[PDB]
Order: structure tokens, then C-alpha cells, then sequence
């Protein structure tokens, strides 16, 4: 158990093709005989160092499938990590895919429910360092609408929370360093437009920034 | 119901208890028509509800307030006229 | 109650303004071709942002994009009871359209690694996962920002605003918003406002 | 055009800016007892609800069926969801009830004269 | 020439650095006066000439807001 | 668009006080019957009075007064009383008097 | 003629709304009447501001220590979150009850102890 | 030229100089004051005059 884990991380650390072939055999035969962590921990292990046979991937979703409701936050963090950083040729099955998704949104909502609740500025501090640099159109989108039902949406109407959105933002840096000027900032913005479109052709972050 | 018996006269009723406790917690608030604010409030807002009427006034069976009338104009006007709380 | 007030007399002045629209138009020339030529007059402008709504008739087909747009901007930005009352009109739309996003999770997580690699989300959540604070920002822009899903990617959108955030300071900043129309917001907003802080670039 | 014209009177009648307890209203207000509909075929709301002078018992009945429904309704709610935006009526009622606390501290805390003073001045100064 | 409790109002009055300032606390700074005594038939008495008395010559005084000899502030602050 | 005053509108008036002081300074420097450090910490009032006194002197010395052409839309006997009437109005609120 | 002196009144009309709008910035009134003016509004509104906050002050050091926590919360939210539409009253009315639900443990501790 | 600003201190100067406003000739008082007292102002009043 603990000797098979170590010499797996001896293994990966190596980065040797027959040392890689050794493990993800010895993996595939104790996938059943190690337990929920061991197998989080050797999954996560492979992702980062980037190796694993298709098959060993297939059966190590399948087990992550089989074994997904008895996992923590921890355990689902290390899974999503190391199915990010998977082989590439790892298509995964619509199952494993879906049961990530919705364990990350859900553990996004419920980090921003907790923090919201320990300081309702939260989101509103979000939002205002979101908007500060943001466009005139950005900033002219609507307000949210109440989804709450009753008379007030029945039988009675119920005003909306949309408001004047002629607002100035006074930025001021905590620590006090020394902000950006205008250019820096459009060289900023720019630099960080141009590696997004070299990761994906398709993105119309040049259109947003020209419009304003 | 039977109105007849309510409209009946009759010494104990007469003299009986009409008003009880759990209606002065609900029932105070009309002590309010002594502030000439509210008085205020309460014209305008008959005034605003008799303008309603008076425009809703073409569909059959509705008739609004008409000016020339002595009786509404005296009843609208002097309806908080001469009031005084202390008196009952 | 008063909401409805206003719109109603707004809806009677909406009403006899259209009375008044089509007895002109069947009155003079009557050429739609000839009324667009006046849309940036600026009484004809002001009309616009008076009684310019997109679930009306008014000016269906006369006005283009970038004056619809221009219009619902000046309405938003000066016009606190106008905008009342459109923001009203509105809810008769009943768009409801709720999109959701980042389907596969390959793709999910090479957003959020490039993301991450790009920014420092640290700044944004203090004492968090950056996964979770991923996670976390992703459900802010949806709950906010969604609006704009109908003609903008969410991740060119995400992008943009991560890239603004960023461009002010690589740390954590602070940001007061204020309306100056507001006496409160501007009495905050010069008593906050210094001109030491300003020159030193604080 | 006229068409257009009917078709925007009917969306501002709509019912999501003029409510249908409007419209209720408006016509129990310029209809009488008699003529009215909903009321002058029942004889218990003509008589037992609306024609009694104090129904308290009546009243209170009400009431305690309303709140105990109303607080059924709350909890289950609260238990099951909370991260829903709520309507702006009872957002401003708890805005109100908490600057109603802050302000009864204030005055608890601070002298009346000090309170009038400071009310004065910036009275003057936002005129 | 003070007392505790106008020591303690002033200490938490802070970052006022000009005499007009403190006079906008004026009414605050008033509060010093407590002239703690009991409602007694005989206090209560007194209490009402006192008082009475006290507007007579803050009257007579006439002073303004801007001059208040008998209101410590800024320097002995 | 308004009689108020803008933050930057602030640093300015309070650069203008410390020049109204540093003027008296330098201009009565050589006179022994002259304390400076009762300008330390002045009240509002006593900013105020140095204000008043404050002056700036590389401004230009010249009068500032001056005339601008505004061309004006000659009256169009074509298009009617009503008409130009409107015509008149809308370049007023347009150009003119912007 | 007449839109002449229509030109005249309206050019006299736009010289005295500048200079009600923007006299304090330029020192052509001897004394600088608007530029003391604009600077006592806004020592007067400093003041107001600085007065709220000495207030809240001497509040927080004369308040109990047990409540302390609940008059951070209602300061606060009175100085800030009043006036947004983000800040949710809800997430403060949760904190209020949990200080409450303390406050209810304590009471009913020393109640049948 | 004859400029109205520059006249105006051209002439302000001419005023001052002319010796009849020397401040050693006068003796400051309140005026309004039933008896003759010297300047109440403050000091930076004064230093301002
Ligand atoms: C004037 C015209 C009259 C025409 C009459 C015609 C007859 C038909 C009338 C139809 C309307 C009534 C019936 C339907 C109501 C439907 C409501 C609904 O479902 O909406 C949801 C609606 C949702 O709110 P919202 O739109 O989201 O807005 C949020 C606001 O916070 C919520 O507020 P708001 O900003 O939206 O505005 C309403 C606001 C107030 O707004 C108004 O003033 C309303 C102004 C009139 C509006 C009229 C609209 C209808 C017009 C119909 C006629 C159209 C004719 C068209 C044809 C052509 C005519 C020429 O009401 C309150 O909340 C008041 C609560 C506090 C009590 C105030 C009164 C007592 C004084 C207390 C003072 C305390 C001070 C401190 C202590 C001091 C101690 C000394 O819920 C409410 O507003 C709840 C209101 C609860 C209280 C109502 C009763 C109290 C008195 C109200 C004001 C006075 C008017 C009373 C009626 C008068 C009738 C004559
Ligand atoms: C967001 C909220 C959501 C809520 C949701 C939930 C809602 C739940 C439902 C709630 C429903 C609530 C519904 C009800 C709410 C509203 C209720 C309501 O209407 O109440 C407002 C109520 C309405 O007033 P009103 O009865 O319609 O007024 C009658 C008119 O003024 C007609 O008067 P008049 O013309 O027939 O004769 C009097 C004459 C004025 O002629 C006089 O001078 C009368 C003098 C009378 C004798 C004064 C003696 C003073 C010495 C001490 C007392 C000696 C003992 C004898 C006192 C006898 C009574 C006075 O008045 C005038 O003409 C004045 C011009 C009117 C415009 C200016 C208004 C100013 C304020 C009104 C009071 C002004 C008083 C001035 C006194 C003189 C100052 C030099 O207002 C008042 O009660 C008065 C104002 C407030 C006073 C507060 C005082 C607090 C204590 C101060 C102590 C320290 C000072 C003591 C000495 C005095 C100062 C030196
Ligand atoms: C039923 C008839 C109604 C009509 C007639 C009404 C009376 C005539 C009109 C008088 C009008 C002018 C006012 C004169 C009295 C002024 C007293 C005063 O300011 O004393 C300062 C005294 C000391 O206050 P402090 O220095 O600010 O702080 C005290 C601290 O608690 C710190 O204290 P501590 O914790 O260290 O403990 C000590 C504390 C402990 O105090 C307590 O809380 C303990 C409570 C023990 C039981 C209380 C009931 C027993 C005494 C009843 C009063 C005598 C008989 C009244 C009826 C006469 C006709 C049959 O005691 C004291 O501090 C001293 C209290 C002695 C003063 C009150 C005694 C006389 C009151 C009656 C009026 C005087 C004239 C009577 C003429 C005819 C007979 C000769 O203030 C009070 O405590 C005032 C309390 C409220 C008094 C309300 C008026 C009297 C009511 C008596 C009960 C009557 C039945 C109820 C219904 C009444 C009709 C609605
Ligand atoms: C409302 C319900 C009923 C009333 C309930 C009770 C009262 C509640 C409200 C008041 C609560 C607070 C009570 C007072 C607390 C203490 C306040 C305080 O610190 O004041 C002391 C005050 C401190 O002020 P400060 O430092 O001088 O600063 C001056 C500032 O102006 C700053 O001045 P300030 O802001 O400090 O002003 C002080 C003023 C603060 O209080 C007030 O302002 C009063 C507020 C309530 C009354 C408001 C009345 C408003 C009247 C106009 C409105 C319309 C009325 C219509 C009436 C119609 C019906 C008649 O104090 C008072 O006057 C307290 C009077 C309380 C009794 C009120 C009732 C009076 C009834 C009179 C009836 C008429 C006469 C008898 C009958 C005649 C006809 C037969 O003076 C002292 O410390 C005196 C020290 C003792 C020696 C003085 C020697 C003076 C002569 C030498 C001068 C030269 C000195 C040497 C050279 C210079 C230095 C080297
Ligand atoms: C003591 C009493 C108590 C109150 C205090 C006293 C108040 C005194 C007020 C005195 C006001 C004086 C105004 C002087 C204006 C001088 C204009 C001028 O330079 O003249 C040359 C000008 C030369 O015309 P032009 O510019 O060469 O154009 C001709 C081109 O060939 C044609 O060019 P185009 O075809 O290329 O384009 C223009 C054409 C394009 O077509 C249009 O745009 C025509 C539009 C027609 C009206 C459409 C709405 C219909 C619904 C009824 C009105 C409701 C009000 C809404 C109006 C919306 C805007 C029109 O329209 C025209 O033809 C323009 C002239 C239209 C005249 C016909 C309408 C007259 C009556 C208007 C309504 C008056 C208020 C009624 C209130 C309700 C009474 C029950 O003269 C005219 O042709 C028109 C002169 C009009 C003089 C009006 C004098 C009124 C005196 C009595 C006032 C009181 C009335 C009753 C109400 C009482 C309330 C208490
Ligand atoms: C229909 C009813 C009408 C009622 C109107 C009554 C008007 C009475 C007006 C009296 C004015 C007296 C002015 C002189 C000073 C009085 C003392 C003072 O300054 O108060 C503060 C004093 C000082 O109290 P304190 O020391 O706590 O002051 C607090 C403020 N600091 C901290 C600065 C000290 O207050 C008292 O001592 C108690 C005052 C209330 C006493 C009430 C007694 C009973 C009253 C019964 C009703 C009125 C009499 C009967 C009327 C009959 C009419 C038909
Ligand atoms: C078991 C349920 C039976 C009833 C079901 C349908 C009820 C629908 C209508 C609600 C009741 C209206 C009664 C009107 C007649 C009346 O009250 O008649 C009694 C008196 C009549 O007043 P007047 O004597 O001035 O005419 O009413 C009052 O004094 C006012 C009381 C309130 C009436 C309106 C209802 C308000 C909301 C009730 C809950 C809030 C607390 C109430 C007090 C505990
Ligand atoms: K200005």
C-alpha cells in the first residue's frame, strides 16, 4: 500500500518509458484492492506527470464513476485536476464529464453562498472591481430581476430593481503602489487579448475592446 | 341573518355592550381625521377616486360626481368639518 | 402604487403622443422615408428617449441599432423615472432565457487553466482553492454579466473583464462607486476624492 | 398604424404592469353590493363577513389560519432554498426595519437638541 | 477646567483639528453637563427655578453658537 | 453642466491656499516682527481669509475680454413662418447655444 | 433687430449661467467670493461626514461589548450597504440572529442554570 | 493700448503709492464702538489687511 504508492511516485518522478509501462500494470491490476484515496492520489500523480495507457484511463473513469459518491472536496478537487491535465487521446465517457461538471458548479455555488453569508459585500466588492475598468456598455446592462413567486407575481406587480447607471469609480490601491495609467492599461489589456486569441482563433476580444 | 331583529328596539339591546376590547387596537386609527394632514390625504384621495369614476363614467350603470350638485359638493367639503376628538 | 401611477399617465401620454404621430403622418408628406431623415434631431431625440420603448409600436422600423442603442443609453444614464417606467414596460418582454455554459469539461478546464495562468485569482478570493474561486467567479458573471450572453461569448466576456480588473493594479484593489447626481453619493464621493492620492498615482 | 396603437394599449393593460388586483379592485369599488358578482350571490361574505359591524371571531380566525399557513410556507422555503432574489417591497421593508434600529440606537445614544441640530444643517445643506 | 464625561466625548471625537469643527459638536459636547440629582418634591423644585433660571441668563448672555466660554473644546482638548 | 465642484476641482483651491500663504511667507521673509507659525493649522475660516487674498501671477495681465463669431442660418422665405420658426429653435438648442 | 436682440439676451444670459457655474476657479471677483464659497460648502459637507463618523465613534465606545459586534454590523450597513443593490439585507439579518441565537443560549443558561 | 486690466492695476498701484493711504498715518479703531478701542480682528485678519 504505502511501499506501492512511494515507488509509484519514485516511478513518475524518473519519468522512464519501461518504469511507466511497470506502473500503469501494477495500477490496473490493484486498481480493485487499493482504496478511494489511493486511487485519487495515483490519478492525480499520473495527470501531472502526463502519462497513462487509453486503457488504463477507461478503467480508472469507470472507477471513478463506480466510486464518485463516497469522495470529498479534496478527493473531487485531485480528480478534476488530474483529468484536466490528462493524456490527450482520453475521450472521456458522457458520464465522468457530467458528474465533474456538476460537482465543480455545485461546489462554486455553495463557496459563494458561504461567502456571501460570512460578508454580503462580497459580491458586491466583486462586482464593483469588475466594473471599474468595465465599458459604458457593460456597465449599461440591466439589474437583476426577482425570480421569487406569490401575490406580487400573481395577482400583484412588483417593481424592478433596474436604477440610473450614470456612476463614477474611485479606484485606490490597498497596500497604496502605484496604479496603472491609461496606456499601461490598454498595453495590459491588449497584451492579455492577444495570447487569448492565439489560444483559441475564434475569440472576438479584439471586437470587445474596439467597441470601447 | 334576519335584519328584522337587529331593527327591532329593545332596552337591553339598547343599553348593552356595542363595542368591546379587541375592536379599540383595531378601530384607534380613525382617531387620525384630527390632523389636518390626513384630512388632507383622505380629500385628495377621494378627489383622485372621483376623478376615476368620473373618466370610467361611459360604461352603462356608472355615473360620476357632477359640480353642479349642491348635495355632493356640501358632503365631500364639510365632511371633516368642525371635528373634535374630545367630544363624543 | 405609485409605479402604476406613473405608468399610467405615462400610457396616456404615450397614447395621445401616437395619436398626434399619425395625424401628422397622414397630414404632411406621409413618407416614412421622409420622417427617418429627422431621427437625430434633437427634440426628435428627446421624444425618443421620452417614449421609445422595444415591446412598442413607436418607431418600430424607423430607428437602427446604433440609435436604439444611443437612445436606451442617454435614458439610462439621465433619466431616473424614465428609466422607472421603461424598466417596467420591459418585464412584458418575458425573455427568460436562461443559457447554460462550459458543457465539456476538457474545454472547461483549459479555460480555467489559462485563466489561472494569465491571472491570479488570489487577488479577487483571499484563502480559497483557485479552483473553487474559479468556480466562484464563473457563477458571479453568469448571475450578472449573463445579459450580454444573447450577442457575447461568455469567455471572450470573462476575458475582458478578468483583463480590466488586472490592467489597474496586479493586486488587490479597492473601487467606490458613486453617482454624483446624488447628493449623498456626492458628498461621499469628494470627501473620499483626494488630490494628493491622485498625483501620487495611489 | 392603428393596429400598432391597439396592440401597445393592450400591453400597457398587460397584466405585468397593471395587475389583475387592480382591475378587482376598480370594479368592486364602482360596483355596489348588489350588482356586484362575487359578493351578491353569497350571502355569508354580504352578511357574515363584510355585514357585521365587529367580527372579531371571524377575524381572528382568519388571522390565525393566514399566519400559521404564512409561516408554514416561510420555513419550508427557508429550509429548502435561499439563494433567490426577493421582491423589492419586502427588500425595502427589511432595509427600513434596519435603519429603523440603527437610528433608535442613535437616538438612544445621543441627545435631542444634538440630533435636531445635525438634521438642520444638513437639510440646509443638501438645499 | 472639565470633567470625565466631557473627556470621554471628546476622546472619541477625533481627527477634528479646527474650532468651528468642534463647535458642530457643541450640542454633543453639552451632554457634560449631567447636574445628576433626584426627583425629590424638593429637587424637583429647585431643578425648575434652576432651569428657569438658566435661560433667563442665557438670555441675558446672548452669546452665539461661535462663542461658548463655558463649553470646553479645542484646547483643552 | 452644474454649479457644483469636481474632485479635481478641490486639489487646485487647496494648492491655491498653500500659495496664499507661501506668497506672505516670501514677501515678508526679512521682517523680525513676523511669526510663521501661527499659519500652522489655520482654521477654515482663516484659509478662507488667506484665500481672499491669494493671488496668482503668471496669469496674462491683459484683459481677457473678446468677441466670437457665431454664423447664423439666414431666414428661408421658402419654407414658412412655422417652419423656420422650428428651424431657428432646433439650431438654437443645437448649435448656438451649445 | 429682433433676433439680434434675442442673441444679445441669450449671450448676457449664458455669460452670467458660467459665471454662477464656474467663478471659483478664476480670480477676476476680488476676494474670490465663489472660491471661499465653494471651499465653505465643501468644509461644511467634510464636517457632516466627519461628524457621522465621530458619532458612531463615541457610540461604539459607550456601547456594551456584547452588543458591540451588532452595532459594527448596523454602522456599516447603514454607511454602505443602505445604498447599494447588491448588498442583499438578508446575509445581515442572518448575522443579526446568529448574535441573537448566542444572546438566546446565554439567557436561557443563566435562566435554568 | 490703454487695456482695461492692465489700467486697473496700473491704477491701483498709482492709488497706493501715493502716499495717502500709508497705514503709519492711520489709527485703526472699530468706529461703531461707543468708545474708541483699536481693531478687534483676528490675527491673520490682520495679517491678511
Ligand atoms: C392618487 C390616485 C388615486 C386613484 C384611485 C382610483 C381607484 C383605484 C386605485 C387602485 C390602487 C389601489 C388598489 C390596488 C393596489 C395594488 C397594489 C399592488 O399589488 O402593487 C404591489 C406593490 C409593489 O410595490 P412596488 O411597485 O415594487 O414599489 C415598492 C415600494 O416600496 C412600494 O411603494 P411605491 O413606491 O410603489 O408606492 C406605494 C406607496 C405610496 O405610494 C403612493 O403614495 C401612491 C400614490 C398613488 C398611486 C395611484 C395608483 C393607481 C391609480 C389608479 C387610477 C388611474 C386612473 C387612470 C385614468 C385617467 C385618470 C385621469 O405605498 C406604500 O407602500 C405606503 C406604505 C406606508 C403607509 C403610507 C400611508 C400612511 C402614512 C404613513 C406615514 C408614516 C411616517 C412615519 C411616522 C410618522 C409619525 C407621525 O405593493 C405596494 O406598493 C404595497 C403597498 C402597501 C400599502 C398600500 C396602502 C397604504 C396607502 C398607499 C398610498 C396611498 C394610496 C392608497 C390608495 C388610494 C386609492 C384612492
Ligand atoms: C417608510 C415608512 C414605512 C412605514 C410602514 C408602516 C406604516 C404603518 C402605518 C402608519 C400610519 C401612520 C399615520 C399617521 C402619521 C401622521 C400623523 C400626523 O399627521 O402627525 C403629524 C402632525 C400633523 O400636524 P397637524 O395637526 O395637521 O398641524 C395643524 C396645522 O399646523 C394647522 O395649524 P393652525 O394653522 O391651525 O395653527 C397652528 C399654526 C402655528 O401657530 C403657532 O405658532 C401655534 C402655537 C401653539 C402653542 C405652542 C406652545 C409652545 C410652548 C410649549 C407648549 C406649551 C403648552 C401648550 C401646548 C398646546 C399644544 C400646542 O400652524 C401653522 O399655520 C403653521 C404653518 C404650517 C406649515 C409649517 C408646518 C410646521 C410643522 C407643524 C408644527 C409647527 C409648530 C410651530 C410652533 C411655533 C413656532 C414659533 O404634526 C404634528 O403633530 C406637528 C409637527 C410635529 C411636532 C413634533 C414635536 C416633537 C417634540 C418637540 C419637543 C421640543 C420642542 C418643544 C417646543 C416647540 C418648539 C419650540
Ligand atoms: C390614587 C390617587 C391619585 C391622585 C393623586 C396623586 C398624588 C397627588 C398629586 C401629586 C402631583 C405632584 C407629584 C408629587 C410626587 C412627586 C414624587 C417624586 O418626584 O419623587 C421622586 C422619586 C425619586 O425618583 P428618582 O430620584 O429620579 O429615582 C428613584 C430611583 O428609583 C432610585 O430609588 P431607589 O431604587 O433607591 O429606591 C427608592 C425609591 C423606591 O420607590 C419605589 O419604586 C418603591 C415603590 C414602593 C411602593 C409604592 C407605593 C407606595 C407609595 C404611594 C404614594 C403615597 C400615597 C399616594 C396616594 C395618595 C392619596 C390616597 O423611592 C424613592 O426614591 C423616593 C420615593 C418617594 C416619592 C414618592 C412618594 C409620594 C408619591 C405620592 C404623591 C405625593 C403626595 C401625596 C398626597 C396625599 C398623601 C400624603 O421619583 C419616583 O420614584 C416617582 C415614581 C412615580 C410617581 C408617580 C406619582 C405617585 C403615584 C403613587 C401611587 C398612586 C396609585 C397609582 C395610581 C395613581 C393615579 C394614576
Ligand atoms: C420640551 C419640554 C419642556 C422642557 C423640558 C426641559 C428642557 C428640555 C430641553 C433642554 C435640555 C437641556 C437643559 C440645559 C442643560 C445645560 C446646557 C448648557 O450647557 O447651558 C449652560 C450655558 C453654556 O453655554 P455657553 O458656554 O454660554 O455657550 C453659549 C452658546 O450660545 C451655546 O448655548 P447653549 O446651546 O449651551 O444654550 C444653553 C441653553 C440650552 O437650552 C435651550 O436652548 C432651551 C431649549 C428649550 C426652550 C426653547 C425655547 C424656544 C423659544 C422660541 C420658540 C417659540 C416659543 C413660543 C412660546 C409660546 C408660549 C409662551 O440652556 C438653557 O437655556 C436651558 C434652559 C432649560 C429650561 C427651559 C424652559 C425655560 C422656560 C422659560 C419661560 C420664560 C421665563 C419665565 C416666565 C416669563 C413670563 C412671565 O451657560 C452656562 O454654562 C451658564 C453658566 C453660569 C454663569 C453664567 C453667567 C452669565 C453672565 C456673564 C457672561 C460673561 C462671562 C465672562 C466673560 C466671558 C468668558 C471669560
Ligand atoms: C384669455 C384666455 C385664457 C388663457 C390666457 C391667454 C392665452 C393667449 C395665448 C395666445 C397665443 C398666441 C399664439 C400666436 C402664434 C403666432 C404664429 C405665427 O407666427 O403666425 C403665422 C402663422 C403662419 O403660418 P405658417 O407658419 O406660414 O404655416 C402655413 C403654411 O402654409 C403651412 O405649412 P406646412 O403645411 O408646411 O406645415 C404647417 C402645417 C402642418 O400641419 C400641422 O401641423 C397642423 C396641426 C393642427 C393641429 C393638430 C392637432 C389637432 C387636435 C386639437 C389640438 C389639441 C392640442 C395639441 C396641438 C398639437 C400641436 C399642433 O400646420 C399649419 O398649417 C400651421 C398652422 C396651424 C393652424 C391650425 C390650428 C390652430 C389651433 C391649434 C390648437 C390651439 C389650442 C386648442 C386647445 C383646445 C381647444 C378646445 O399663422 C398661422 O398660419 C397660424 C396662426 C395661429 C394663431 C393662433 C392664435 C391662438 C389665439 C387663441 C389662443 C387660445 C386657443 C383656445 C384655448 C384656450 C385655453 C384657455
Ligand atoms: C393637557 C395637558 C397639558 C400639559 C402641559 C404642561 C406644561 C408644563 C410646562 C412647564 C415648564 C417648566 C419650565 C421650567 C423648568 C422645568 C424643569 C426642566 O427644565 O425640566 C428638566 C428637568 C431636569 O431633568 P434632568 O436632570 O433629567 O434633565 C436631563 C437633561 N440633562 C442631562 C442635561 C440634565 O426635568 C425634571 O426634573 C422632570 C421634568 C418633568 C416633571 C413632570 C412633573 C409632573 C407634570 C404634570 C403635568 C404638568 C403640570 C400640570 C398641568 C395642568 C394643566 C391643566
Ligand atoms: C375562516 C375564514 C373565514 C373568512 C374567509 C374570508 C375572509 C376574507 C376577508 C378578510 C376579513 C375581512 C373582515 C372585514 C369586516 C370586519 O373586520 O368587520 C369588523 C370591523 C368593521 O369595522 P367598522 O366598524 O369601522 O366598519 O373591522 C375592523 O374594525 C377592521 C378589522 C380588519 C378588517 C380587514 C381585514 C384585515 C386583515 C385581517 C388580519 C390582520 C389582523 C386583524 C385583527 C386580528
Ligand atoms: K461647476
Amino acid at each position: 500500500m504505502s511501499a506501492l504508492l512511494k515507488e509509484i511516485l519514485a516511478l513518475t518522478v524518473k519519468s522512464e518509458a519501461a518504469l511507466w509501462k511497470g506502473a500503469e500494470q501494477k495500477v490496473l491490476s490493484g486498481l480493485n484492492n487499493l482504496a478511494k484515496t489511493e486511487l485519487v492520489q495515483i490519478t492525480h500523480h499520473f495527470g501531472v506527470n502526463k502519462q497513462g495507457s487509453e486503457a488504463l484511463w477507461s478503467q480508472l473513469d469507470k472507477a471513478a464513476v463506480g466510486a464518485f459518491p463516497e469522495l470529498s472536496v479534496d478527493e473531487t478537487l485531485q480528480l478534476i485536476d488530474g483529468f484536466g491535465e490528462c493524456p490527450d487521446s482520453y475521450t472521456l465517457s458522457h458520464d465522468l464529464n457530467q458528474r465533474l461538471l456538476v460537482s465543480w458548479e455545485q461546489l462554486g455555488k455553495l463557496n459563494f453562498q458561504k461567502l456571501k453569508e460570512t460578508n454580503p459585500y462580497f459580491a458586491s466588492d466583486i462586482v464593483n472591481q469588475l466594473d471599474a475598468a468595465a465599458a459604458e456598455f457593460i456597465k449599461v446592462r440591466p439589474a437583476a430581476e426577482s425570480e421569487a413567486g406569490g401575490f406580487l407575481n400573481s395577482l400583484g406587480v412588483s417593481s424592478s430593481f433596474n436604477t440610473t447607471k450614470n456612476d463614477i469609480y474611485v479606484v485606490q490601491s490597498a497596500s497604496g503602489k502605484k496604479l496603472n495609467n491609461k496606456e499601461q492599461r490598454e498595453a495590459y489589456v491588449l497584451e492579455k487579448a492577444q495570447k487569448y486569441l492565439k489560444e483559441d482563433p475564434q475569440s472576438k476580444i479584439l471586437d470587445i475592446i474596439a467597441q470601447k | 341573518s334576519d335584519p328584522f331583529k337587529k331593527v327591532e328596539r329593545d332596552y337591553h339591546n339598547e343599553r348593552s355592550v356595542h363595542k368591546h376590547f379587541a375592536s379599540y387596537p383595531l378601530k384607534f386609527w380613525w382617531g387620525l381625521n384630527k390632523f389636518e394632514t390626513i384630512q388632507g390625504i383622505h380629500s385628495i384621495l377621494g378627489n383622485a377616486a372621483d376623478l376615476v369614476v368620473s373618466t370610467l363614467s361611459f360604461i352603462p350603470g356608472v355615473q360620476g360626481r357632477n359640480n353642479a350638485s349642491y348635495i355632493e359638493n356640501s358632503i365631500r367639503v364639510t365632511r371633516f368639518r368642525g371635528f373634535d376628538d374630545k367630544t363624543q | 402604487m405609485t409605479a402604476l401611477f406613473l405608468h399610467i399617465l405615462w400610457s396616456i401620454s404615450y397614447i395621445i403622443i401616437n395619436i398626434l404621430y399619425i395625424f401628422l403622418s397622414l397630414l404632411l408628406s406621409n413618407n416614412n422615408e421622409k420622417i427617418k431623415q429627422y431621427n437625430s434631431n434633437y427634440f426628435i431625440k428627446i421624444l425618443l428617449v421620452l417614449f421609445y420603448n422595444k415591446n412598442l409600436s413607436f418607431y418600430k422600423n424607423l430607428l437602427s441599432e446604433d440609435e436604439i442603442s444611443k437612445i436606451e443609453f442617454e435614458r439610462l444614464k439621465n433619466y431616473p423615472t424614465l428609466v422607472l417606467i421603461h424598466s417596467n414596460l420591459n418585464k412584458l418582454e418575458k425573455r427568460n432565457k436562461i443559457i447554460n455554459s462550459f458543457i465539456n469539461f476538457k474545454t472547461k478546464y483549459r479555460f480555467y487553466k489559462f485563466i489561472s495562468t494569465n491571472f491570479n485569482l488570489q487577488t479577487i478570493i483571499k484563502n480559497c482553492n483557485d479552483k473553487i474561486i474559479f468556480s466562484t467567479l464563473l457563477y458571479i458573471v453568469n448571475l450578472n454579466y449573463s445579459f450580454f450572453y444573447k450577442t457575447i461569448k461568455n469567455t471572450d466576456l470573462i476575458v475582458y473583464l478578468l483583463a480590466n480588473k488586472f490592467s489597474i493594479l496586479n493586486d488587490n484593489i479597492i473601487v467606490s462607486k458613486f453617482n454624483i447626481s446624488k447628493f449623498n453619493d456626492y458628498i461621499k464621493y469628494i470627501n473620499n476624492t483626494n488630490s494628493i492620492d491622485t498625483y501620487l498615482e495611489n | 398604424m392603428f393596429l400598432g396603437i391597439f396592440k401597445d394599449v393592450i400591453k400597457l393593460l398587460n397584466k405585468k404592469v397593471v395587475p389583475v388586483y387592480f382591475w378587482f379592485f376598480l370594479y368592486c369599488f364602482l360596483s355596489t353590493m348588489d350588482t356586484n358578482i362575487f359578493v351578491s350571490s353569497c350571502s355569508f361574505l354580504k352578511v357574515e363577513v363584510f355585514g357585521k359591524d365587529e367580527n372579531t371571531t371571524l377575524v381572528l380566525l382568519f388571522y390565525v389560519f393566514y399566519s400559521l399557513f404564512n409561516f408554514y410556507l416561510s420555513r419550508i422555503k427557508n429550509k429548502n432554498n435561499y439563494l433567490v432574489r426577493k421582491h423589492l417591497y419586502t427588500t425595502e421593508l427589511l432595509i427600513e426595519l434596519i435603519l429603523f434600529k440603527y437610528k433608535l440606537i442613535i437616538l438612544k445614544f445621543s441627545s435631542i437638541k444634538y440630533i435636531l441640530n445635525f438634521n438642520v444643517r444638513k437639510f440646509i445643506l443638501f438645499n | 477646567q472639565t470633567n470625565k464625561e466631557w473627556w470621554n466625548l471628546a476622546k472619541n471625537i477625533q481627527d477634528v483639528k479646527c474650532q468651528q469643527e468642534l463647535n458642530r459638536y457643541n450640542d454633543l459636547l453639552s451632554q457634560a453637563y449631567t447636574l445628576s440629582l433626584d426627583n425629590t418634591i424638593r429637587n424637583l423644585v429647585f431643578k425648575a427655578k434652576f432651569y428657569s433660571w438658566l435661560f433667563v441668563i442665557n438670555w441675558f448672555k446672548a452669546f452665539p453658537d461661535d462663542f461658548h466660554p463655558f463649553i470646553p473644546g479645542l484646547e483643552m482638548k | 453642466n452644474s454649479g457644483n465642484a469636481l474632485h479635481s476641482e478641490y486639489g487646485y483651491l487647496e494648492l491655491l491656499s498653500n500659495e496664499s500663504v507661501q506668497l506672505y511667507k516670501d514677501y515678508y521673509e526679512s521682517d523680525a516682527e513676523e511669526d510663521f507659525k501661527v499659519f500652522e493649522n489655520l482654521s477654515s475660516k482663516e484659509k478662507l481669509v488667506m484665500i481672499a487674498n491669494f493671488e496668482n501671477n503668471l496669469l496674462p495681465k491683459y484683459d481677457r475680454s473678446e468677441v466670437h463669431l457665431i454664423p447664423k442660418r439666414q431666414w428661408e422665405p421658402a419654407f414658412g413662418v412655422w417652419e423656420n420658426f422650428l428651424y431657428d429653435i432646433t439650431e438654437y438648442a443645437s448649435f448656438i447655444a451649445p | 433687430a429682433i433676433r439680434n436682440f434675442v442673441f444679445k439676451i441669450s449671450n448676457q444670459i449664458q455669460n452670467l449661467a458660467a459665471k454662477r457655474s464656474l467663478a471659483y476657479l478664476n480670480q477676476i471677483d476680488s476676494q474670490s467670493v465663489p472660491s471661499r464659497a465653494t471651499i465653505n460648502m465643501k468644509d461644511q459637507v467634510t464636517q457632516m461626514q466627519r461628524e457621522i463618523d465621530n458619532m458612531a465613534n463615541v457610540i461604539r465606545a459607550q456601547i456594551p461589548d456584547e452588543d458591540r459586534a451588532e452595532f459594527e454590523i448596523l454602522k456599516k450597513y447603514y454607511v454602505t450597504g443602505q445604498h447599494d443593490s447588491l448588498v442583499d439585507p438578508q446575509d445581515v439579518l442572518l448575522q443579526l440572529d446568529r448574535i441573537q441565537v448566542l444572546k438566546n443560549l446565554k439567557m436561557i443558561e443563566l435562566n435554568e442554570e | 493700448p490703454e487695456d482695461e486690466g492692465i489700467e486697473q492695476q496700473l491704477d491701483q498701484q498709482e492709488v497706493l503709492l501715493s502716499g495717502r493711504y500709508d497705514p503709519k498715518l492711520y489709527d485703526f479703531q472699530e468706529g461703531y464702538t461707543k468708545n474708541p478701542e483699536d481693531d478687534q480682528t483676528s490675527l491673520i485678519e490682520k495679517k491678511a489687511f
